[PDB]
RNA sequence: AGCCAGGAUGUUGGCUUAGAAGCAGCCAUCAUUUAAAGAAAGCGUAAUAGCUCACUGGUCGAGUCGGCCUGCGCGGAAGA
């Protein structure tokens, strides 16, 4: 689940996060799901939280996901020695900063939206918070 | 968006943009409209309440600097990345 | 901080006697009670009271807000006192006075043989109700909270000692 | 309708007068028959409309003895013949067949005028207006 | 009873009471939700 | 806040069905009367009734509540 197809590489530097990054501002709908931390993101999360949703709007509205993993990352099957090259890649990783908007609503109540990202944040590592149009 | 008042600022970057944000002040600028930018700061008090409210960027705004008071509308907002904090904001002369 | 301001009232048959931290009143109810005005002080009115906080005590109303129901709890304590509530379901089941000693037959080995505090009496005027007399509102719920406490109430049957209250805790069975 | 306190519902059809699901628990127990009660209105039915049994509401007295609080035609079944609606109409302003006249309304009210407590026919528009907003027709020109 | 590791204010006759350092969960209608701790 | 008193009318709402009286599928989130009253939260249950409610009023009487910002805490919290 969620990865590209092609690659120009998939060998990579794991990296650190910065703690900035693009966000805030909620502009697919009119309610959202803000970060408001550091942490580790995956595409199961990302389906967990997808397959939460559905339970509570079921079909109604529109829900944009604006996230998609940063890197491919290395892993070896069993517990080992390191050594001998890096493994390889059966999942994909991002690191995560308090500005990022996850997900965003428009055609729903304010207090189904606030319950959906609720049910949909439980899914997630960190405390997360409610976001609003903010008019702009 | 009943008249609002700012105060022209001459000290700048970082550290005296982080010193007028110590839960008191704003800094904001305004600028075309044929004449020069012009660099003021602004009280906490109203504006923020007034921008929760969309009728504050589809309505002009009347300002007073140096006594006197002039017209603009809303540009743009640049907020704070991990706190719900405003960083600076933009007016366009009328 | 709100009750500490309350007049709270008097009925004419206590007259109310006080002198520094120690009050003195009596009425029909065969009681002679002198209760202490110590971390607190109130003033009387013939009819009505007034507390505030003392000197080298707690400040603001909240300990004063106490005091007021504990005084008012004896006005009551000395004059009619205080009226019943508990009960006893079970044939067969039996509340009996003997003296300073109290008995509960609950279908067991023994009928409890407990004996009473100092400044209360039991009375049962059939044998399924259960009566405490006296003055002191604390002695009179805490040793029904004492006897209720053996064996307890049983959950189909509804056997035991009970309040008169509109909840019901007795469970109805289910199919199988 | 009147006193409709504590009383169920049933259809006259005698395609639901053997299965018991449909029916209130506790009617049969007091003592009711749900054929004789499908007997007793037929001719009832015959007279107001044509291969649709009526929706009555039941009573039942000592020696089990049954009455009707329903003896006229139902709002919703005056107003499939009086709109272009197969059988309702849902959401409010979403197909052309979804609006009535409030002449007709008025109209078809006063067919069911037997079953008006109001003493004026202003009052029987205030009592068939309802059924109308439930079936999501238009009323307002 | 079970104490799980958090309590819902799921019906109306439902309050939730702390009492001596303790929060509990008491229902005057339906004593299956008697929880302690939260 | 507590204590006290109410919680309608169109209506048996409309449709769909296996199925019914918020409360086993679906639709509007209607309008008039009124100081006030939903096709809704949790119970009741075989159900209904009804409560615990939404929603208003009396009584009393001057502050009160959710969220949020910013300082500081508690219980959650087991091992040889």
């Amino acid at each position: 689940m969620l990865q590209p197809k092609r690659t120009k590489f998939r060998k990579m530097h794991k990296g650190r996060n910065r703690g900035l990054a693009q966000g805030t501002d909620v502009s697919f709908g009119s309610f959202g799901l803000k970060a408001v931390g550091r942490g580790r993101l995956t595409a199961r999360q990302i389906e967990a939280a997808r397959r939460a949703m559905t339970r509570a709007v079921k079909r109604q509205g529109k829900i944009w996901i604006r996230v998609f993993p940063d890197k491919p990352i290395t892993e070896k099957p069993l517990a080992v020695r390191m050594g001998k090259g890096k493994g390889n890649v059966e999942y994909w990783v991002a690191l995560i900063q308090p500005g990022k908007v996850l997900y965003e609503m428009d055609g729903v109540p304010e207090e189904l939206a606030r319950e959906a990202f609720k049910l949909a944040a439980a899914k997630l590592p960190i405390k997360t918070t409610f976001v609003t149009k903010t008019v702009m | 968006m009943f008249t609002i008042n700012a105060e022209v600022r001459k000290e700048q970057g970082k550290g005296a943009s982080r010193r007028l944000r110590a839960a008191n002040k704003f800094p904001a600028i305004i600028y075309g409209g044929k004449e020069a930018p012009l660099a003021i700061e602004l009280d906490h008090d109203k504006v923020m309440n007034m921008q929760a409210k969309a009728e504050f960027y589809s309505e002009v705004l009347t300002i007073v600097v140096d006594g006197k008071e002039i017209k603009v509308k809303a540009q743009d907002v640049q907020r704070h990345p991990y706190k719900p904090k405003l960083q600076h904001i933009d007016f366009v002369r009328a | 901080s709100r009750v500490a301001k309350a007049p709270v009232v008097v009925p004419a048959g206590v007259d109310v006697k006080i002198n520094g931290q120690v009050i003195t009143i009596k009425g029909k109810n065969g009681e002679l009670t002198r209760t202490l005005n110590d971390a607190v002080e109130v003033k009387h009115a013939d009819n009505t009271l007034t507390f505030g906080p003392r000197d080298g005590y707690a400040d603001g109303w909240a300990q004063a807000g106490t005091a007021r129901a504990l005084l008012n709890s004896m006005v009551i304590g000395v004059t009619e006192g205080f009226t019943k509530k508990l009960q006893l379901v079970g044939v067969g089941y039996r509340a009996a006075v003997k003296g300073n000693v109290i008995n509960l037959s609950l279908g067991f080995s023994h009928p409890v043989d407990h004996q009473l505090p100092a400044g209360i009496t039991a009375e049962c005027p059939t044998q399924t109700e259960i009566v405490l007399k006296g003055a002191d509102k604390q002695v009179i719920g805490q040793v029904a909270a004492d006897l209720r406490a053996y064996r307890r109430p049983e959950p189909y049957k509804g056997k035991g000692v009970r309040y008169a209250d509109e909840v019901v805790r007795t469970k109805e069975a289910k199919k199988k | 309708a009147k006193k409709v306190q504590a009383y169920v519902k049933l259809q006259v059809a005698a395609g639901m007068a053997n299965p018991s699901p449909p029916v209130g628990p506790a009617l049969g127990q007091q003592g009711v028959n749900i054929m004789e009660f499908c007997k007793a209105f037929n001719a009832k039915t015959d007279s107001i409309e044509k291969g649709l049994p009526i929706p009555v509401v039941i009573t039942v007295y000592a020696d089990r003895s049954f009455t009707f609080v329903t003896k006229t035609p139902p709002a919703a079944v005056l107003l499939k013949k009086a709109a272009g609606i197969k059988s309702g109409s849902g959401k409010p302003n979403k197909d052309k067949v979804g609006k009535i006249s409030r002449a007709q309304l008025q109209e078809i009210a006063q067919t069911k005028a037997a079953d008006m407590t109001g003493a004026d026919i202003e009052a029987m528009t205030r009592s068939i207006e309802g059924t109308a907003r439930s079936m999501g027709l238009v009323v307002e020109d | 009873m079970k104490v799980r590791a958090s309590v819902k204010k799921l019906c109306r006759n439902c309050k939730i009471v702390k009492r001596d350092g303790v929060i509990r969960v008491i229902c005057s209608a339906e004593p299956k939700h008697k929880q302690r701790q939260g």
